[PDB]
C-alpha cells in the first residue's frame, strides 16, 4: 500500500482480533492482552459503506429496448441495431473494469493509511516515553500496568507523569 | 522495568482475490460480488403486469384470430411470447411487422372500439374454414373481408372521422388471390385497388396474384397495413376489391410497456427486472444474465464476476 | 520559558456540499458548478448565420410553396423551424420525407440553377386554387406540372447531363389522381408511369387513383421524390403521364449546416451554443438545457447540479 | 483524508485565517501571532487550477446531429434512434458523476497532504529542540522571540544555536 | 567523529513528457506509447484468409459477371474491395444493395449449389453482346435469362423446397426493357411479373419499360432480389413475363468474415488488425490510423499521441 | 506529489545512480560511497509492469462492424451510422485521456511513496543513533564503517551495539 502499514512495517495481520480491524495487543507485567480500536475500525467501515453505497444508486430503469436478438438475416438496419447493442456492452463492461479496479486499489490504500493513521497517534500520545521498535510495537520505559495500557488505549494517558522514569531509563 | 504495545490489525485464513489498477490478482478479507450472473428461471408476476400470450403472438391477437380472442381488450407490461405460438386463420404477411409488433407492444393495450362503417354494395364477414370459429368458418375479429354483392362489386368510398383527443389505430389488408377466377369471382374486377389516407398521408396497394405456398388449405394470402389518425384528421377509405376492411380502431397509449419473448414460466413472486431468463435481483449495479431486461435493471456487462474489496489487505503471515 | 508553534489550515462559517466516492455530501470552502443549467431564452444571431423560417418549413421553401418565395436562394448555418408553419400550396406528400428535410439543411443552401429541359407535346406550367399565387391559380415555384397537348400526351423522355464538377439535386414528383375521370383528362393514359434514373440508379413510381380527404379543395395528392446526380453521370427522365417535372437542380454543398425546431426569438448577441431554448454558454463542460444542440456545446447530461471542489474540507469545529 | 492531518490530528480549521490556505500561530515570550504560508497555500491552489483547467480544457464541437424528438410514432428506426441517444446520455452522465466523485476524492487528499507536509517540514527545522505535543503543535524548549519564529517560518532556523539550551529543557 | 547517510533517488538528464489530472505537461524518467499511429502500408496476408477481389466487386463475383468467375465457390475471412473494380456484362441495380453486399461479405462464401428447376414453355440462356463470355454472347453464370418459345410465353409456376438444414440464399432478378417492342419480342405479354414466395414471405415486382441511361450498348437492365429460405420452407416462382431466374442457390454461413475498402497492397506477412490503410501491430491499446478495422485490433481514438509513464518524476536539479 | 519526498525534502534526484532507482549515499571514515536499494527499486517496476500488463489486456476483436465511410448522400439512415460512430470514438477517446491521467497521477504519487517508505524504514533501524537532517539524509552520532553502513542497507544494523556511543554524542 501507498503508507507502508499494512503489509509493511506491520509484518502480518492478525487472525485473533475478532472484535475490530484494528487494535492493540500489549505485554507487561501483568501478563498480555488485546484490545479493538473502535475509532480507527469504525472510520474504515464507514468508507467502505460509503463507496459500497454509492456503487448501487443509480443503475437502473429502462422500458423501450430496442430488440437484441434477429431469427432472420436482414442486413443494414439489423446490422446497425447489434453495433449499437455491441458497442453499448463494451463500453459498460469497460465502465465496470475500471471502476472496481479503482475502488478496490483506494480501498487497499485507505485501510493501509487507518492503521499507519492509528499508530502515528500512538506514537504522539506517548512522548518521550516510548520508543518505536520498527514493527509497529513500542518499547515503553516505565512500569505500565493495565490500567496505565487502557490509559494509553482510551485517550488519557498522561506522560508527564511518567516523563522522568522513562527519560531515566532510557538515557 | 517496561512493556510493550503493540499496533495491529486482523486477517483471516482465507480470503478472497480481487482486481485492482496494478494488479490481476490481490488477497483482501472480504469481498462483494458486483455482476448478477444467477436466475430463479421464472418471471414474476409482481409488481408488473405480465400477459402472458401462451399460443398466441401479440400480432394474432391484435387481428383476432379465432383461438387468440380471449386477449381482446387485454393491457400489459410485458407481452410474453412463446415459442409454442402458432398461427389459426387465414394465412398472412405483414411488411414491416417487426414495427407494428413494437408499436402495440408499446401502446401496452388492445382496447378496440367497434365503429359504424357502412359497405354499400358488397356483401360483408367473409369467412374461411381455413380460419373457424366454433365449428363453421370464420375470420378474424377485427377485420372484415368484403366481396360482391350479387354480381357487381362497386367502387367503395367511406370516411371515419377522428372528434376524440386520442390517437387512433386502423388495422386493414389487401386479399391476393391466387388465381384470375377467384380474383372476379370474389370482386368483380380484373384488378383491385386498396387507398387509406389521411390528411397528412397516404398508402394504395394494388394486390397480387399468383400461387404461394400452400398454408392451412391456401395458396392466397391477406397483407396486413395500418394507419393512424391523429385527432381532428380524417380517414378515407377508397377500394374497387380486395379490401379487408377495418371493423374499428385500436386505443394509442403511450408508457412503459414492451414485449420479450421467452419460454420461462410465470410465478407469483416480486421482482422489479425481467430477463428471458427469468426474474433476477437487482441489487447488484451489473447483471451477466441477459442483454434482454425490462424493468429497473443491473447494466449488462460481458464479465461473469467483478469482486469490489469490503475489507483491507489480507496478511494471515 | 518556551514557545508553542501551531500548525493550521482555514475554514469558513458554511462551505458547499459536494460529492466524492466515499460521500454523497461531504463539505468543502469552496466548489464551482459543471453543469450550465439556463438559457437567455433567445437564440443569438452570431457568429452563426440563423436563417428564421417564420411561417416556412425546408421542405415548403425547398419545393417553392407559394408564401416561401421569399426564401429562394436563401443559405444558413442554422434553419430554425417554427411550430406555427403552415403549408398553403398543392397538397403533398414525401416518402422518406425526414431524409430529404436532413439532407437539404446539411447542404445550406436553396440555391437553384434552372435548366433547359424541353417537354415535347404537353403543356407546361399547370397550376391550381390549392396553391394560390395572388389571386389567380398556380403552383410550386421549382415545379413543372405537366398536362395533355391538345388530345395527346406522349411518352416524355428527356435527359440532363452533369458537366459540372459538383453533385446535383433533382426534385421532382408524380401526380395521383382522384378518379379515373381526371386521369384521363389531364393525362390521355389510363395508368401513369414515371421513371427517372441515372446510370446506376433507378426509381419507378406508378401513380394511384382513388379519393383522399379534401385538403384546400383537393382529394388528390402529389408524391415527391428527389435524385442526386454526380459529376459524370446524367439524368433521364422517361414518363407516359403523370410526372411533375423539375426545372433545374439544387446546387449541393457539405458542411456544418443543420435544422431545429425552436419557436425561441432571434436576437442580436454572440453564442457558439444555440439548443431550442435558446443560447446558452459553452464554459462549463456539461449542460442541462437540452440534448437538441448545435454549435461547440457542453455536453448533456442528465444532472441538473455538479459541483467540483475547489477547496479543502471545511472543518470549522470539532 | 487519507494524510490524516485535516480534520484529523489537526481538531479543526481556523475562521480566523483569512490570508491563506495553510498557516501558523504562535505563543512566545513577547505574545501570540498568526501568519499564512505562502509556498502551501500557492501549491494547493496551483494543483486545484490544474485540475480544474483539465475538465473544461477540449470538450465541445458539434460534428453532424440526428433527430432527437419525434411527433409521430414509426416503428423500428425511431425506435433505434431513440435507443442510440438514451444510450450515450445515460453514458455521459455517468462519465460526469465519476468525473466529478474521483476529482473530488483528490481535491480533499491533496489538501490534506499539503497540511501533512508544511507539518513535517517545521518539525525537520526543529531537532531535538521541539517535540510534537500531538495536535499540530510543537513545544519548543528554549526562548524563541518573533525574530526566531519568524525564522522557523522563513525556513532559516539554525537548530544548533538553541540545541544546548533546549535539551537541558527538555532532559 | 560520525558519519551521514542519505536517501535518493535516481534522475536522468531529459525524461518524457506526460499528463496528468493535476497536470498538462509532468516530466517523468521514462514513459510508452499507447496509441499506434503508422502503418506498415500493406495488408498482411497471414493469419486471416484475405480474398483480393482486384477488378471484380463482391456482387459481380456473386452474380457471375464472366471476368469474375475466376472468384466461382471461393471463400474468405476478408474480402478486399478494389477502387479499380469495374462491372463488364449486363446493366443492373441492386435494390438495397448495400444489405446483399453486406450478408454475402458476413456469409463468408459464394459456395453455388446448382439445382434441377424445370422452366416449361420458354426459352433458356439468354445472352447479351453486352456480356461477352468468350468471343460469343453470354451472361451472369449464376442466373438464367428465360424468353419466349415459339410465340408464347407460359404462366411459370415452378417450385424448389429446402430439404437440408442450412439456410439457402436464391438470387433473381427482372429484366426492364427499353421500349415495348422489347417487352413483346421477349415475353409474349406486354407487361411482366415476377412473384418470388416462401410460407411466411412473398414479394412482387412489375417491370417498368422505358429508357435509362446508355450502357455498354444497353438502355435497359436488370434489378437483382434475393430471397432466403429456411430448412423446411420452399420457394415458389410465379411469372408470367420478365424473370431472370435462379440457377441454384448459395450456401449461408455465420462466422466472422467480412469485406473492406482498401487499395492497400497485399503482403506476405503476419498481423491480425488490417485497416484499410494496411495491418497494424495490436501491443498497443489505441489506435489512431483508420476506424474501419478487421481482426483483434487496438480502439480508435482521436488522439495521436498518449504516454502512459513508466518511471518517476524526473528531477535533475531542485 | 503526495507523499513529499520525491521532488519535497529530497532536493533532487541523482543522476549519478545508474544501477537503481532508489539508493544510498553515505559518507564515513573510510570515505564516500553509493548503492542502490533493490527491494525499492524492483517494488516500483513491479507496480508499474503490473498496471502496463493490465492496461494492455486483451484488446478488442470484432470481425463484422457497419460500414463508416460512405460514397453517396443517402439521409436518415446514414446519418445514424454516423452519429452511432462519432459518438462511440468520443466515448472512447474520452476512456483513453482519463485513463492515462489517472494512471499517470497514481504512478507519480506510488514512486513518491516508494521513496518515503525506505526513508522512514531507514530512520526505523536507527533507533537514538541518528537525527532526521530534514533533507533525506541520516546523520549517524558513532563510527560507522563500511561493513555497519552495509548492515544498515542489508537491514541487519544492531541499533544496541552503537546507543551508548551514539548517545553520549547526541546530548554531550
Ligand atoms: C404452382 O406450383 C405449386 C407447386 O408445384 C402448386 O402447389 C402445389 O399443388 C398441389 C396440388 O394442389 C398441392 O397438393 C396439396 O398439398 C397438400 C399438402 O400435402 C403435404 O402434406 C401432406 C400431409 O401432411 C403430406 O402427406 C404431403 O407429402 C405434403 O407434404 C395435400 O395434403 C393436398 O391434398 C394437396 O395434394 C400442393 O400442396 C401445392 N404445394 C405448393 C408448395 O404450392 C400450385 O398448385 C401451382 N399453381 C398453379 C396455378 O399451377
Ligand atoms: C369519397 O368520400 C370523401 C369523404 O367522405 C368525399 O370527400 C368529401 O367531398 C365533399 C364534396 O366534394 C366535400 O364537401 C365540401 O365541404 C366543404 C366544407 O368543408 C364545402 O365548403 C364544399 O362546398 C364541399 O361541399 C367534403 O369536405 C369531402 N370530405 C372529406 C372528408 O374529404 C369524396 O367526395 C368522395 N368521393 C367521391 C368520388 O364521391
Ligand atoms: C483500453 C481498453 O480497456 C479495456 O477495454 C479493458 C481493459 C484495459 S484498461 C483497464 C486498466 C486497468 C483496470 C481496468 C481496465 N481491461 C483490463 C478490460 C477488462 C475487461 Br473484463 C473488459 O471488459 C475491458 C473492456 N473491453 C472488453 C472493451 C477491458
Ligand atoms: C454502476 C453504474 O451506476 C451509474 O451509472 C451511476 C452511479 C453509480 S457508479 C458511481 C460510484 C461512485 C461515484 C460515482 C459513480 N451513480 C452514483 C450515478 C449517478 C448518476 Br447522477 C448517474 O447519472 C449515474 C448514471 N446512470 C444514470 C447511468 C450513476
Ligand atoms: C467532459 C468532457 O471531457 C472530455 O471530453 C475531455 C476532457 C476533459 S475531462 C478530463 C479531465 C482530466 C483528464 C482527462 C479528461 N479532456 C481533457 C479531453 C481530452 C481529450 Br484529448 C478528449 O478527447 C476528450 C474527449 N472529448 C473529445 C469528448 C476530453
Ligand atoms: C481510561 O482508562 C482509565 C484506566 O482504566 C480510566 O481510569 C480508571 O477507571 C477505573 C474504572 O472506571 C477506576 O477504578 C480508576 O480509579 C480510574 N483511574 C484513574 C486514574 O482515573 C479512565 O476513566 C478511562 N477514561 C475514559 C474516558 O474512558
Ligand atoms: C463482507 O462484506 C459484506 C458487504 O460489506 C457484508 O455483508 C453485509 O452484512 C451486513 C450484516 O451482516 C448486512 O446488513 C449488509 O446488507 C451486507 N451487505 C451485503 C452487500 O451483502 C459481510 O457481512 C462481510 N463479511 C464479513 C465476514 O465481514
Ligand atoms: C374495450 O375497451 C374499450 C375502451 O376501454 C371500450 O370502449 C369504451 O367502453 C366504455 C364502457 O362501455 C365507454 O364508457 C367508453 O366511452 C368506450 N370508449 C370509447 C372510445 O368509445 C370497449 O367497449 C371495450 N370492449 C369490450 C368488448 O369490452
Ligand atoms: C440466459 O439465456 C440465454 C439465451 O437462452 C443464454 O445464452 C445462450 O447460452 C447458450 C449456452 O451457453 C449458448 O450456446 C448461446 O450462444 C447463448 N445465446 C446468447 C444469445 O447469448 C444464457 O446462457 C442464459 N443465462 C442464464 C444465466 O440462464
Ligand atoms: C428546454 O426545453 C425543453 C423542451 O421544451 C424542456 O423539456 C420539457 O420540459 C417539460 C416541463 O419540464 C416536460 O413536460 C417535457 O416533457 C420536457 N421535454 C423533454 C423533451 O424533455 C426543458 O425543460 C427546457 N429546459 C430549460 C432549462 O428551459
Ligand atoms: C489512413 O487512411 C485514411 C483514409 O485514406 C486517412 O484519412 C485521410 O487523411 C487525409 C489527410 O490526413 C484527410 O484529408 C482525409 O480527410 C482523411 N480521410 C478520412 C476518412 O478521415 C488517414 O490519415 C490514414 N492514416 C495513416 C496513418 O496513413
Ligand atoms: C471558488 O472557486 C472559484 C474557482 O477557482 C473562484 O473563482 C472563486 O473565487 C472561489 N470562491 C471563493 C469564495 O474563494
Ligand atoms: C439563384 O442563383 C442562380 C445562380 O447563382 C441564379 O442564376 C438565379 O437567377 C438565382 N435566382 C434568384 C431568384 O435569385
Ligand atoms: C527570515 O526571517 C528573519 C527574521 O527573523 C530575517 O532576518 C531573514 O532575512 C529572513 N530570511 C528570508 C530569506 O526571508
Ligand atoms: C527537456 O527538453 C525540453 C525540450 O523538449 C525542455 O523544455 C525541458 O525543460 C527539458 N528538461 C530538463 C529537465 O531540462
Ligand atoms: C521505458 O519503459 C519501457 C516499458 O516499461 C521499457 O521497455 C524501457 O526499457 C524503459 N526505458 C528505460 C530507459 O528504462
Ligand atoms: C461449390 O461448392 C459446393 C459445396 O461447397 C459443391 O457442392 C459444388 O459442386 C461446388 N462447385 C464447384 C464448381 O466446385
Ligand atoms: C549484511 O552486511 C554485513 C556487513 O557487510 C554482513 O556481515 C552480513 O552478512 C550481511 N547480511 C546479509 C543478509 O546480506
Amino acid at each position: 500500500g501507498l503508507f507502508g502499514a499494512i503489509a509493511g512495517f506491520i509484518e502480518n495481520g492478525w487472525e485473533g482480533m475478532i472484535d475490530g480491524w484494528y487494535g492493540f495487543r500489549h505485554q507487561n507485567s501483568e501478563g498480555t492482552g488485546q484490545a479493538a480500536d473502535l475509532k480507527s475500525t469504525q472510520a474504515a467501515i464507514d468508507q467502505i459503506n460509503g463507496k459500497l453505497n454509492r456503487v448501487i444508486e443509480k443503475t437502473n430503469e429502462k422500458f423501450h429496448q430496442i430488440e437484441k436478438e434477429f431469427s432472420e438475416v436482414e442486413g443494414r438496419i439489423q446490422d446497425l441495431e447489434k453495433y449499437v447493442e455491441d458497442t453499448k456492452i463494451d463500453l459498460w463492461s469497460y465502465n465496470a473494469e475500471l471502476l472496481v479496479a479503482l475502488e478496490n486499489q483506494h480501498t487497499i490504500d485507505l485501510t493501509d493509511s487507518e492503521m499507519n493513521k492509528l499508530f502515528e497517534k500512538t506514537g504522539r500520545q506517548l512522548r518521550e516515553n516510548a520508543e518505536d521498535m520498527g514493527n509497529g510495537c513500542f518499547k515503553i520505559y516505565h512500569k505500565c500496568d493495565n490500567a496505565c495500557i487502557e490509559s494509553i488505549r482510551n485517550g488519557t494517558y498522561d506522560h508527564d507523569v511518567y516523563r522522568d522514569e522513562a527519560l531515566n531509563n532510557r538515557f | 522495568p517496561g512493556a510493550t504495545l503493540c499496533l495491529g490489525h486482523h486477517a483471516v485464513p482465507n480470503g478472497t482475490l480481487v482486481k485492482t489498477i496494478t494488479d490481476d490478482q490481490i488477497e483482501v478479507t472480504n469481498a462483494t460480488e458486483l455482476v448478477q450472473s444467477s436466475s430463479t428461471g421464472k418471471i414474476c408476476n409482481n409488481p408488473h403486469r405480465i400477459l402472458d400470450g401462451i399460443d398466441c403472438t401479440l400480432i394474432d391477437a391484435l387481428l383476432g384470430d379465432p383461438h387468440c380472442d380471449v386477449f381482446q381488450n387485454e393491457t400489459w407490461d410485458l407481452f410474453v411470447e412463446r415459442s409454442k405460438a402458432f398461427s389459426n386463420c387465414y394465412p398472412y404477411d405483414v411488411p414491416d411487422y417487426a414495427s407494428l409488433r413494437s408499436l402495440v407492444a408499446s401502446s401496452g393495450t388492445l382496447e378496440f372500439i367497434t365503429e359504424g362503417f357502412t359497405w354499400t354494395g358488397v356483401t360483408q364477414n367473409g369467412g374461411s374454414n381455413a380460419c373457424k370459429r366454433g365449428p363453421g368458418s370464420g375470420f378474424f375479429s377485427r377485420l372484415n373481408w368484403l366481396t360482391k354483392s350479387g354480381s357487381t362489386y362497386p367502387v367503395l368510398n367511406v370516411t371515419m372521422p377522428n372528434n376524440d383527443n386520442f390517437d387512433k389505430l386502423y388495422i386493414w389488408g389487401v386479399h391476393h388471390p391466387s388465381t384470375n377466377q377467384e380474383q372476379t369471382s370474389l370482386y368483380v374486377q380484373a384488378s383491385g385497388r386498396v387507398t387509406v389516407s389521411t390528411r397528412r398521408s397516404q398508402q394504395t396497394i394494388i394486390p397480387n396474384i399468383g400461387s404461394r405456398p400452400w398454408v392451412r388449405g391456401l395458396s392466397s394470402r391477406i397483407s396486413i397495413y395500418w394507419t393512424i389518425v391523429k385527432p381532428g384528421d380524417v380517414l378515407v377509405i377508397n377500394s374497387n376489391g380486395n379490401l379487408i376492411a377495418p371493423r374499428g380502431y385500436f386505443k394509442m397509449r403511450t408508457g412503459k410497456s414492451s414485449i420479450m419473448r421467452s419460454d420461462a414460466p410465470i410465478d407469483t413472486c416480486i421482482s422489479e427486472c425481467i430477463t428471458p431468463n427469468g426474474s433476477i435481483p437487482n441489487d447488484k449495479p451489473f447483471q451477466n444474465v441477459n442483454k434482454i431486461t425490462y424493468g429497473a435493471c443491473p447494466k449488462y456487462v460481458k464479465q461473469n464476476t467483478l469482486k469490489l474489496a469490503t475489507g483491507m489487505r489480507n496478511v494471515p503471515e
